[PDB]
RNA sequence: AACAUGUUCUU
RNA sequence: GAAGCUGGUCAAACUUGGUCAUUUAGAGGAAGUAAAAGUCGUAACAAGGUUUCCGUAGGUGAACCUGCGGAAGGAUCAU
RNA sequence: AGGAUAGUGGCCUACCAUGGUUUCAACGGGUAACGGGGAAUAAGGGUUCGAUUCCGGAGAGGGAGCCUGAGAAACGGCUACCACAUCCAAGGAAGGCAGCAGGCGCGCAAAUUACCCAAUCCCGACACGGGGAGGUAGUGACAAUAAAUAACGAUACAGGUUGUAAUUGGAAUGAGUACAAUGUAAAUACCUUAACGAGGAACAAUUGGAGGGCAAGUCUGGUGCCAGCAGCCGCGGUAAUUCCAGCUCCAAAAGCGUAUAUUAAAGUUGUUGCAGUUAAAAAGCUCGUAGUUGAACCUUGGGCUUGGCUGGCCGGUCCUGGACCCAGCCGAGCCUUUCCUUCUGGCCAGGACUUUUACUUUGAAAAAAUUAGAGUGUUCAAAGCAGGCCUUUGCUCGAAUAUAUUAGCAUGGAAUAAUAGAAUAGGACGUUAUGGUUCUAUUUUGUUGGUUUCUAGGACCAUCGUAAUGAUUAAUAGGGACGGUCGGGGGUAUCAGUAUUCAGUUGUCAGAGGUGAAAUUCUUGGAUUUACUGAAGACUAACUACUGCGAAAGCAUUUACCAAGGACGUUUUCAUUAAUCAAGAACGAAAGUUAGGGGAUCGAAGAUGAUCAGAUACCGUCGUAGUCUUAACCAUAAACUAUGCCGACUAGGGAUCGGUUGUUGUUCUUUUAUUGACGCAAUCGGCACCUUACGAGAAAUCAAAGUCUUUGGGUUCUGGGGGGAGUAUGGUCGCAAGGCUGAAACUUAAAGGAAUUGACGGAAG
RNA sequence: GGGUAAACGGCGGGAGUAACUAUGACUCUCUUAAGGUAGCCAAAUGCCUCGUCAUCUAAUUAGUGACGCGCAUGAAUGGAU
RNA sequence: GAUAAGGGAAGUCGGCAAAAUAGAUCCGUAACUUCGGGAUAAGGAUUGGCUCUAAGGAUCGGUAACGAUCAACUUAGAACUGGUACGGACAAGGGGAAUCUGACUGUCUAAUUAAAACAUAGCAUUG
C-alpha cells in the first residue's frame, strides 16, 4: 500500500523518484536550471546600475486610478532595457535622461508589486546619491 | 500475494480487538508469529492462544482481553543498531513508561527492554502497546 | 489468482488429514507400483494414471500407499516423459491454436489467447531449465513445436 | 411563433 | 673540443577544411500576455431559450455550426 | 618478446588473439564544480552552503620543450611560438604582481606605494646575515563581547505608609584634551594619572512604524481616484485613524531599515511523512524483461550445579559493611539420542582440514582547528589554556572527555533474510578394515655412495563392512489434466424477418407532402393512397432485465463447423513454477487515410425553402464524402466506476446468474424411475442492490473512498497555485490527418472543490 | 420538360462604419447561372514598372526572399509541391 | 596548333573560347529524400626504381597438425635510392549554393529551332 516501494533494497527507486519529482518545485527548478544567471535582467545580483532612457507614466490596474512615475533604463553590465519605479512623491523630478541610477527589486522576487503593471525594480540612487536623501534634502543632486 | 504472514496476523488481531471480539482466528501460522504472540502474552496483552495442526501452515486461535490498544509490524525489517533503538521507541510508542518495540536479534525475538538488558540489537519487527 | 485472467475461483482438491492408507485398503505397494507401470506403458500421463487409480482401484493417493508420488516412481523405472506433462499440454494447446489461426486470420481473440498461452509456455520452461529438468539451451519455438507433440 | 443588449468604480 | 651537418623524437604555432557549443542582426510572418469606461454579435451559466461536454471530420467575420461514435459532470436514480 | 623508466604497467614497439564498459545508467553533455576538515538552519528525519586561517591537488598571460640539481617539466630559471607590452641613435635590447603595497579596468561588490626582525618559525659556511614568511600600525558599522547619552534630595503642591505633576539646590561622572610612567623593536592604543573637561549637563539618538496580519491615534490643516502609500488584503472620488504635513504614541536601539540568495515555517518534495472519485493527478486495455518483492517447515522442552548485582528479611545504619531464606535481572557448566572443528606435545602452542553471504555486538586505529563538554573572577563575557600558593630563590594541579565510523580491519551471536549439500548415488564413515599402484622423507652398518621390500607421511583405484543409508508439506499461492456444464466471448460458412428505397402489374380521382405556421417540392403526362409480384443494400424490433459474456474496445435471427474461456466438481498431477512491472509487444469505439467491391438508408460539404435586424444556424427539402465489405493504415474518446493491480481483515439484509450438494401440500412424462419444470435449504464463483455508519471524509458521499499522526502487507504509474501550453524547439512514428516525447521567457492573486442562505430561471407543482 | 462541367466554358459593383489618426471586423444597397474557393505570384502570366521592402555589390533595369484590389493568377482548359 | 611577367572575367549580351580536374589505393563525405538515392557530393593523402618479407594453392604417399614434387599472379608491409621525381608518353570528372521549367529513360522539324515541344507510366471521362 501507499504506492511507493517499501522494500529494504529499494533505495535507488526512492532516490531517483524524489529527484524526478523535485523538478515540479519551482524554486528547485529555477536553481538547477540557472534561470537567474542566464535570463534575469540583473543576472542574479541584488542591485544593478543603469542609464535612464526616457520617462514613462503607467496607468495603474483596477480598481485604482493613478499614474505611476517610471523610467526606462538600460543596464551597464549587459545592456538590458528594464522599467524601474521611483518612490516618494516628488522624485521623478530628481531623475533626468542620461543619468546613472542604481536599481533593486521590489521584494517580490522578480514579480510585480501592487497596482503597477509589469514593473519589477525600484530606483535606489541617482547620480551617486540616494533618493531617500534627495527627498529629505539631506543631500543635493551633483551635476 | 501473501507477502507477510505476521502482518496479516497482527492486522486480524487489531480488527478483532477494535470490534470488541474476545477471540480471533489466524491463518497461516509461523514461528515468528508464535514468538511475537508469546512476547505479547508475557506482558499481558493477550490471553492464551492455541495452535491448530492441519498438516499445512497451521492456524491459531487467540484469546483477547481488551487491554490491547494496537499491535503492528514495521515493514521493512529495518536494521537497528543499539543507539538507534531510542528513535524507534520515540516514534512508535505512546509514552516512555509502557509499550514495546519488538526486535529480532541473534539472541532471539524480544522486546526492546529485554534487548537493552542483554545489550543486543538486530532488526525491528513490530510493536505493541 | 488466475495468472492470465481476473477469475478468482478457489475450486481445488482438499487433501485428507490422515497420511496413512485406510483400513479397507488391501492392495500392496508392489501391486500399485506395477499397476502404475502397466498404465504408463499403456500410454497414460501421470495425472491420468492417478485418475484411474482413484476411480477404479481404491487408490486415494499413490504417496500414502506406495511412499512415492506417481512421477517419482515413473522416473525410477525409466518412464518419465522427456518433456514434463504440463509443459507438453501447454505446447499442444499452442500448436492447435496456431493451426486454427493459420486457417482463420481474422480471429483476433485467438491471437490474443495465443500470446497468453505462449507466455505461460516460456515462464514454465524457464522454471524447468532453472531446476535442470530441461536442458540449459532448451527453447520453445513455434515452427518446431509440431514435432514434440507429434 | 419571436424575445439581442445593459459604461467604470465604490461607500 | 666550439660553430655547423645527418637522422630521429617531443612538439609550440600558422593556414585550410570539418565539427560542436554559445551569443546575435534580419524584410516579412504567426502567437502570447497586459492595459476604467472603443466596434460586432451573444457562445456558455436557468431546459441560457438548439441540454452541455469529449474524440474525430468538414464549414464559417467572430464567438461557433453540423455529421458519426461516446459521457452525465442531466433537465430522468422510477412505470 | 624487447625498448624506456628510479621502478611496475600498452608506458612505447613487434607479432598475435578479439577482446574491454553499459539500464545496478556506460558513453556523451552542463556545472554561475578544486576536494576534504568544516558552515548556516536545525524536535527527529532533513535542506542549503564550503573561492577563503588546517590538509590534499593544480597554476603562475596561453601552450610546449628543457638546463641545473637528491628533488622542478621551476616561471621573482632558461628556450621557442602565440597574445600583450618597454626602450631604441632603427643596428639592436629587455619582460611576466593568481607574492606585499599601489594603479587601470570591471562591476552591487572589497583597505596604506607605512614601521620592524622584537615574537613565530625558515634558510645559509652561520650564536652574529637575510626573511613584505611573519609581526606592528593606517583604512576597517563584515561579523562577535562588554557597554554612557544620566542621577539624588526640598517648597507648595497632588494623591491613597509612597507612586506621584513642575523648579530649587548640593554633589558625582566619563566622552575629549594633557603633565608623567607603562606598553613597544620604536611607537600608537588599552590599562594607570598631575592640570582641565556639563543644567537646555546644545556633551541635544537613531532607524522604522501607528487599519488588519502586528505594538502603537478615527487629533488639526492640505489634496480630492490627482498626487502619492501599499510585501499581502487594501487606502485615496471634499469630515482619509493608511497619502502629504504638525502633535502624541509604539518597537528595537548604537544600531535600525531595504534588496538578493538560502534555512525554518513546508506533512507545499512527504524514508520517517503528502496527494491522485469530484480540488492538480490511475496509463484505453492486457502481455512482458530489467528492478522491487515473494506461503509454511529442520533443537523444542525438561533437570542438576553455580558466578555476579538488584530490593527489602536478618539489619549488623553510619551514605555503608558478612554467611542464611526470599525473589528479580546478566550470565556459565554439565545431563537429557546432542550439536559446540581436529591431532601432536602432555589448560597453551605448533601442524591437517574449513559452504558462502547479509545483519547485529565489541574493539584497534583513525591530524589539529571547529562541535558538544570538565577545570579558570581574561574585573564580566566572548575567549584563552591558563593559573595558584606566607611570598619564597621555591613548590605546584593542568593542557579533561565524548562525538568519528559509509568503506576497510579484528571480534562475539546464530533470530531474521538468503546460499550449498546424497537422486541414473559419481553419497558418508571405516580410527589401528583389506589388497594394489605412485610420491616423498628421518634413520643406518658412520668413512664416503649406494640397494629398494618392509617402512613414516601425503594421493588415488578395488574389494568388503558399518547405517533407521539418503527425496519436508502440498499454501482456501500458482500452473496442468480430467467431468458435466454455461455464456448476445471470437472466427468461417449458412438461413430468417419485416421495414426502407426503387421497378413492374392492376384500381380510383384531386390533391399529397411538411410544420408552431408555412414554403421549397411532387401531381389529370395520375401524385399521394390500394392490392399483388420482383430487385438491392443495410439492420437484427418486440422478447431485452439494475440479466449474460469478453483484457478493454465491444458482443443480440437460424443452423453447422473451428479453435479458445471463466466458474464449479475432484482423496488427479507438478512442487514455489509467483505478484507488480521501466524497456519492449498484441489488441484498441467513432471519425479519418489508401486500393478493390458495394452504394437501400441516413447524411459532414454543398444546394435550397423558411425564420430573423442579420443568420452562410436551429426547422423543411435535396444531397457529395461517409455510412457497409475485403485487404492495409491510423492509435485516439467524458476509451468513466472520472476510483491501478495482487493479498488479508472488518456489519446486517433480501434478490439474482453459473456450478455443485441435500430435500416437496407443486405441474407434467406416463401409472410411476435415471423426465423435466417449479418449491425448500446449503455452499463456492459473479453482475448488482438495500440498511447502518463502528470507521472514513471538506463535503457530496463511501462495504470501501474502512483497518491512515495509534501514521509501514507487496508493487506500478501520476500531481505539486492559475495561465503561457500540451505551445515552441529537437527527436521519433505516420501516406496524410495526426500520435508520442516535450520546455522556457513572460504573466498573475487567486483559479478551483463541496455545501449554505437568498435571488433569478423562455423549469416543475 | 429533365440531366450533364475530369463537356466548351464562366466565376460582380456602389456607399457608410471603432473614444487620436489610419484602417475597417460590422452595416445599407444594386445585382449574377455562379460572383474566383484552397492555393500561388511583378512568376515563362503585372500594363503602370527599373512596383515597394529586404538581401546580394564600391556601385545591380540582373538574381533571390518577402508584400499583393492580381491591366489580365487559380484548380485534370489541372492548382500547389 | 603552342607558350607567356603581374593581375584574374576588369573583357563580353553571356566565361563564348581556353584553362583547370582526371587512373588507382586509402581516408572522409552535408542539406534534402519518394529511404532507392543524393555520392566520384564536398575535401584530403599516397603512387618511381631496387633489395627483401608475409599471405592466399595442386597432386601423390598410412597428432598426415606430415613429407615429396609441382605451380598461377594477386595482395600487404619494410629497408635502400634520385635535382621531391614517379596514373612521368598515352589515357583521363572541375566543383559548390540556388531560381524557372519538364517527373524520369525515350521522340521530332534529312538541309537554320532538340526545347519548356511530342511520347510516357499514372489519373479521369465517353461508347
Ligand atoms: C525537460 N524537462 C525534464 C522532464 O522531461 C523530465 O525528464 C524526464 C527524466 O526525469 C527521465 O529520466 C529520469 O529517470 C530515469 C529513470 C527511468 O531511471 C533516470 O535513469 C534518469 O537519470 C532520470 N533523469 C527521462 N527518462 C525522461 C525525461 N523526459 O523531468 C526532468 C526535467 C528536467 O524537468
Ligand atoms: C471577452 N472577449 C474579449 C472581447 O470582447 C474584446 O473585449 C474588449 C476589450 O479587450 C477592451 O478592453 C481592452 O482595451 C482597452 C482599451 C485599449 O480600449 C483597455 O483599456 C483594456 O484594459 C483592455 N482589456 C474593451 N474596451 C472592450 C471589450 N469588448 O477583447 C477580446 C476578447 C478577449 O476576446
Amino acid at each position: 500500500g501507499k504506492g511507493k516501494p517499501r522494500g529494504l533494497n529499494s533505495a535507488r527507486k526512492l532516490r531517483v523518484h524524489r529527484r524526478n519529482n523535485r523538478w515540479a518545485d519551482q524554486a528547485y527548478k529555477a536553481r538547477l536550471l540557472g534561470t537567474a544567471f542566464k535570463s534575469s535582467p540583473f543576472g542574479g545580483s541584488s542591485h544593478a546600475k543603469g542609464i535612464v532612457l526616457e520617462k514613462i507614466g503607467i496607468e495603474s490596474k483596477q480598481p485604482n486610478s493613478a499614474i505611476r512615475k517610471c523610467v526606462r533604463v538600460q543596464l551597464i553590465k549587459n545592456g538590458k532595457k528594464v522599467t524601474a519605479f521611483v518612490p516618494n512623491d516628488g522624485c521623478l523630478n530628481f531623475v533626468d535622461e542620461n543619468d546613472e541610477v542604481l536599481l533593486a527589486g521590489f521584494g517580490r522576487r522578480g514579480k510585480a508589486k501592487g497596482d503597477i503593471p509589469g514593473v519589477r525594480f525600484k530606483v535606489v540612487k541617482v547620480s551617486g546619491v540616494s533618493l531617500l536623501a534627495l527627498w529629505k534634502e539631506k543631500k543635493e543632486k551633483p551635476r | 500475494t501473501r507477502t507477510s504472514v505476521l502482518a496479516d496476523a497482527l492486522n486480524a488481531i487489531n480488527n478483532a480487538e477494535k470490534t470488541g471480539k474476545r477471540q480471533v482466528l489466524i491463518r497461516p501460522s509461523s514461528k515468528v508469529i508464535i514468538k511475537f504472540l508469546t512476547v505479547m502474552q508475557k506482558h499481558g496483552y493477550i490471553g492464551e492462544f492455541e495452535y491448530i495442526d492441519d498438516h499445512r501452515s497451521g492456524k491459531i486461535v487467540v484469546q483477547l482481553n481488551g487491554r490491547l490498544n494496537k499491535c503492528g509490524v514495521i515493514q521493512p525489517r529495518f536494521n537497528v543498531k543499539i543507539n538507534d533503538i531510542e528513535r524507534w521507541t520515540d516514534n512508535l510508542l505512546p509514552a516512555r513508561q509502557f509499550g514495546y518495540v519488538i526486535l529480532t536479534t541473534s539472541a532471539g525475538i524480544m522486546d526492546h527492554e529485554e534487548a537493552r538488558r542483554k545489550h543486543v540489537s538486530g532488526k525491528i519487527l513490530g510493536f505493541v502497546y | 489468482g488466475r495468472m492470465h485472467s481476473s477469475g478468482k475461483g478457489i475450486s481445488s482438491s482438499a487433501l485428507p488429514y490422515s497420511r496413512n492408507a485406510p483400513s479397507w485398503f488391501k492392495l500392496s505397494s508392489d501391486d500399485v507400483v506395477e499397476q502404475i507401470i502397466k498404465y504408463a506403458r499403456k500410454g497414460l500421463t501421470p495425472s491420468q494414471i492417478g485418475v484411474i487409480l482413484r476411480d477404479a482401484h481404491g487408490v486415494s493417493q499413490a504417496k500414502v500407499v506406495t511412499g512415492n508420488k506417481i512421477l517419482r516412481i515413473l522416473k525410477s523405472n525409466g518412464l518419465a516423459p522427456e518433456i514434463p506433462e504440463d509443459l507438453y499440454y501447454l505446447i499442444k494447446k499452442a500448436v492447435s491454436v496456431r493451426k486454427h489461426l493459420e486457417k482463420n486470420r481474422k480471429d483476433k481473440d485467438s491471437k490474443f489467447r495465443l500470446i497468453l498461452i505462449e507466455s505461460r509456455i516460456h515462464r514454465l520452461a524457464r522454471y524447468y531449465r532453472t531446476v535442470a529438468v530441461l536442458p540449459p539451451n532448451w527453447k520453445y519455438e513455434s515452427a518446431t513445436a509440431s514435432a514434440l507433440v507429434a
